[PDB]
């Protein structure tokens, strides 16, 4: 579900908060995103 | 004439000694720096 105020459980990675389309390269072997401040910012969807 | 040539010789070199001046406006710079500071160290002592 996208575009609105989801509770998400990413493998365990759970978070409250809107999903968007990325533009941005993820490594193979990366499956996290941290910004400054240790602040999550980015995830891989485990299926797709 | 004298006094107009030099106020305008005045005038064209403020602009390029405030550009050649490397820290000539440091406290406002001083100012955004601390507060930015002061920001990023409340949000990271939340992980503490």
């Amino acid at each position: 579900v996208k575009n609105k105020c989801v509770n998400f459980n990413f493998n365990g990675l759970t978070g409250t908060g809107v999903l968007t389309e990325s533009n941005k390269k993820f490594l193979p072997f990366q499956q996290f995103g941290r910004d400054i401040a240790d602040t999550t910012d980015a995830v891989r969807d485990p299926q797709t | 004439k004298l006094i107009a040539n030099q106020f305008n010789s005045a005038i064209g070199k403020i602009q390029d000694s405030l550009s050649s001046t490397p820290s000539a406006l440091g406290k406002l710079q001083d100012v955004v720096n601390h507060n930015a500071q002061a920001l990023n160290t409340l949000v990271k002592q939340l992980s503490s």
